[PDB]
């Protein structure tokens, strides 16, 4: 499975292009109520600001947060998930291709496991 | 691929091909065949041709093994293998098998011609490296 | 005798650890650690080479070479054995100071090798360069030693560092070294490329008459230089840098 | 099935009727041994990859201004011939033949040189060419009396060596189905030497 | 690169806010306004060439938000591709494990 | 209304892929030589080994 950290990186994006349904979702009630609110019923009026004052705060921290991601994408280059060494695995199929081999030889090997 | 190759080399002593798909190797008492078929009672050597299998993924991981430690080690060298020594997969146990055979030949002749003749004589086997 | 094709650069230990993981993504191997020891020696002062045809300028007197491999048990000192022997111990080889001291290499005392500067001409992409090589197996007699054989040439010592590094093997033949200089005197040791790495991409050709394998040579080493643009800048160096005769004297370092 | 380019063969056929005095029928049957000859050379590019004879056994060059293909064999032999073979057009039938081009098969009697049905049977033909040359060498070597007639394998050949003073005993020697050397069963270093030498 | 994508993003930004302020106030005013004093600018000359330019209005706001959202959530899954592709990352016992293979195989052969 | 629909649906089938995916060797981008478009690619060969 991936490393940790591109875990919550594709958590936090997913986040992100819900909150964007979310934005678009509520420009379709804003554009709902508006039009009875120009029919001439005023029940309704207080609902619209604060339908448009959510609609705006979703807009803009979705926004914010992408940001964020864009500079996680610059500073991370090397960085948090650090190198390692320990024989490459392009190479080193031959060694698990060794070993799983030999286990099998064991099980052949000894005839009161074959059950 | 391997097998065909290193086998094309070994008509002299009683291995044959005889399809695209399929290798034999005769032997005084006995007979393997080695196949690549497609999916489209325990035997007593059932265990002997599983044995022979895992021993020839073995070799050629060995083969690998080689290659790769030969091109780690100087970078001029081209990688060109030499079927005559690079490959050995069939060499090994068709060595071990015919060995085995002429050891017992060869106990059975000192046996008929010098024990049965020449009481009193000791007879040690030794391995030397 | 070889024509060596070679690009140069450096880095900041900085980045190091990054570089390394980027060449085996390149490469596909893994670095090998290797160490050496080069001395150098030039022709006797107290000797007058009338011989050098000052009106024909026929040669010109030049500084010789011998390289040696020590064993990895003299530059590790009592800290560093539980560590294992990989490109890892590079990390802590940031101080001036190295276990090898003076001493030990002045109880040591192969491979002998001569060099021209570059060759001339601003259309050259590669820095060129000439080498004479020879190889010293083995001696006998009263006084069989290095010191004792070159002052029977007609040379004496002039200085010595020490090079620890690694080595990336790429195809076509084509070698890459990462690489610390310690010079070395009996007043001390000092890391000339203090906080940093030396950066050296060469290949080698046998002979120098063969025009298409030096095509080819400088195709992959160009090749190579534009796929490591935007990390390292590997340039050709100074042509009057790599001189080595004894007239005028400077030492890239 | 082929995918045939009806339009410009409407076109092309309809020109040749108009400029024609035949000439249609000739083109056709041409056309017609050209493809067979395409996929004949094609069936041979198929099979050299990783057939039997691909280590230097069978070399084939096409000509399409003559449009015929020679097939060399056994190039390793130099047993006073070489062998040769033509795939072409025969000028009384007028259809793709194969010929084996040896005087040995030449006066060889009960024995056909001339093949069809190359595309079914390419493969059948070559053993059978392999095997009737190995037999004429093997007769050959019988008419000469060096081998002697071996009644249980009519394609082993028997040499009789003294292996010991007294001992007289028989050797066999057989030949190669692909590249024609002749190897013995268990042959000694000196007669490893010697098969190589005879080769 | 990354730079660009953030301009990009930000004129994709205030292009949302500008067009967002324009059809709030053609929708709200979308009521002709008529007005004695000089100051006012709401000119609706010809009758039907009104409705012709509310329709754009129409047309160009919804064109331009599912262009920019659609946009939008592009350049996300681009930024996701990019993170997962670009970011660069005993003898003895075998030796009686061959030992007692060979000498069972010797056996049963 | 025919937005909200649509794009949940590829969030849906976005939510698949991202669940249906483990790490696994090897990966890039490569042009069908049929489709000519971008596909995912894994090399699984003993090529490098």
């Amino acid at each position: 499975m991936q490393p940790p950290y591109i875990q919550e990186r594709l958590k936090s994006l997913n986040d992100i292009e819900t909150q964007l349904c979310s934005m678009l979702q509520e420009a379709s009630q804003v554009t709902f109520i508006f039009g009875e609110l120009k029919r001439g019923n005023e029940s309704v009026k207080p609902q619209f600001e604060n339908h448009v004052k959510q609609f705006y705060e979703r807009l803009d921290k979705s926004t914010t947060q992408l940001r964020k991601e864009i500079q996680l994408l610059d500073e991370n280059v090397g960085t948090r998930l650090l190198p390692i060494n320990v024989n490459k695995k392009a190479l080193g199929q031959d060694t698990e291709k060794m070993e799983e081999q030999l286990d099998l030889l064991s099980a052949i090997l000894d005839p009161s496991k074959s059950k | 691929y391997q097998i065909k190759k290193e086998c094309a080399l070994l008509i002299s002593y009683g291995v044959s091909i005889e399809n695209e798909n399929k290798v034999i190797i005769e032997l005084p008492n006995e007979k393997f065949e080695i196949e690549l078929l497609s999916l489209d009672l325990p035997k007593i050597n059932d265990k002997r041709a599983n044995l022979m299998l895992v021993m020839l993924r073995l070799l050629l991981v060995v083969i690998f093994k080689k290659t790769l430690r030969s091109r780690i080690s100087s970078p001029h060298g081209l990688i060109n293998l030499n079927v005559d020594d690079d490959i050995l997969i069939i060499r090994p146990i068709l060595g071990k098998v015919r060995f085995a055979n002429y050891k017992l030949l060869l106990k059975k002749i000192i046996k008929d011609y010098v024990l049965d003749i020449v009481p009193g004589s000791s007879i040690t086997e030794t391995e030397v490296e | 005798m070889v024509q060596q094709l070679s690009l140069f650069g450096s880095i900041g230990d900085d980045g190091y650890d990054l570089l390394i993981s980027t060449l085996t993504t390149i490469s596909g191997n893994p670095p090998l650690l290797y160490n050496s020891l080069c001395t150098v020696w030039k022709p006797n002062p107290s000797y007058d080479v009338e011989n050098v045809n000052s009106r024909n300028q026929l040669v010109e007197p030049n500084r010789i070479k011998l390289s040696k491999e020590v064993p990895f048990s003299y530059l590790i000192d009592e800290t560093m054995m539980d560590k294992p022997l990989n490109f890892r111990i590079l990390k802590s080889f940031t101080n001036d100071k190295i276990p090898l001291n003076y001493a030990m290499t002045r109880n040591i005392l192969w491979s002998l090798q001569i060099s021209d500067i570059p060759a001339a001409g601003n259309n050259r992409s590669v820095s060129m360069q000439t080498i004479a090589e020879t190889i010293i197996l083995s001696s006998a007699g009263k006084n069989s030693s290095v010191s004792s054989l070159m002052n029977g040439l007609g040379y004496v010592f002039e200085f010595q560092y020490l090079t620890i590094g690694v080595k990336f093997f790429m195809k076509h033949g084509l070698i890459l070294e990462l690489q610390k200089i310690w010079q070395i005197e009996e007043a001390g040791n000092s890391q000339i490329t203090s906080g940093g790495f030396l950066l050296k991409a060469y290949i080698n050709v046998s002979r120098g008459t063969d025009i298409d394998r030096i095509n080819y040579t400088e195709t992959a080493l160009m090749n190579l230089k534009k796929e490591l643009q935007g990390y390292i800048e590997l340039s050709v160096p100074d042509r009057q840098s790599m001189d080595s005769r004894v007239a005028h004297g400077n030492i890239l370092i | 099935n082929l995918p045939l380019n009806k339009p410009r063969l409407e076109k092309l056929i309809n020109e040749i009727l108009l400029k024609s005095n035949l000439s249609l029928y000739n083109f056709l049957h041409k056309y017609v041994l050209t493809l067979q000859l395409y996929m004949v050379h094609r069936e041979f590019l198929k099979l050299a990859n990783g057939g039997k004879f691909s280590k230097s056994n069978l070399i084939h060059n096409y000509d399409s201004k003559k449009s015929t293909i020679t097939v060399r064999y056994w190039l390793n032999g130099k047993m006073d011939s070489k062998g040769k073979i033509t795939i072409g057009i025969q000028r009384t039938t007028e259809s793709l033949i194969l010929k084996w081009d040896n005087q040995s098969a030449s006066r060889a009697k009960n024995m056909p040189v001339i093949y069809n049905n190359i595309v079914s049977n390419i493969e059948g033909i070559l053993d059978e060419i392999m095997f009737n040359h190995a037999r004429i060498i093997r007769s050959e070597l019988l008419a000469r009396d060096i081998f002697q007639e071996d009644e249980e394998n009519s394609d082993v050949l028997l040499f009789q060596l003294p292996t010991t003073c007294v001992s007289m005993a028989p050797i066999q020697l057989k030949i190669d189905l692909l590249s024609g050397q002749f190897y013995f069963r268990n042959p000694t270093p000196l007669l490893s030497n010697y098969a190589s030498k005879i080769n | 690169m990354s730079n660009q994508a953030l301009y990009e993003k930000l004129e994709q930004t205030r292009t949302i806010l500008s067009v967002k302020l324009a059809e709030l106030i053609n929708m709200t005013t979308i009521a002709d306004r008529n007005d004695d004093d000089e100051g006012s600018f709401a000119q609706e000359n010809s009758e039907l060439a009104v409705a012709t330019t509310s329709v754009m209005m129409v047309n160009n706001q919804t064109m331009q938000l599912i262009k920019n959202v659609q946009d939008l959530l592009i350049l996300t899954r681009s930024i996701k591709e990019k993170w997962l592709l670009n970011q660069i990352p005993d003898e003895k016992q075998i030796e009686e494990l061959l030992d007692n293979c060979i000498e069972t195989f010797v056996a049963e052969k | 209304n025919k937005l909200s629909s649509i794009l949940q649906n590829e969030h849906d089938y976005w939510n698949k892929i991202m669940q249906s995916i483990s790490n696994k060797d090897v990966i890039f981008k490569i042009r069908d030589r049929t489709s000519g478009q971008k596909l995912l690619a894994i090399k699984y060969g003993y090529e490098d080994s």
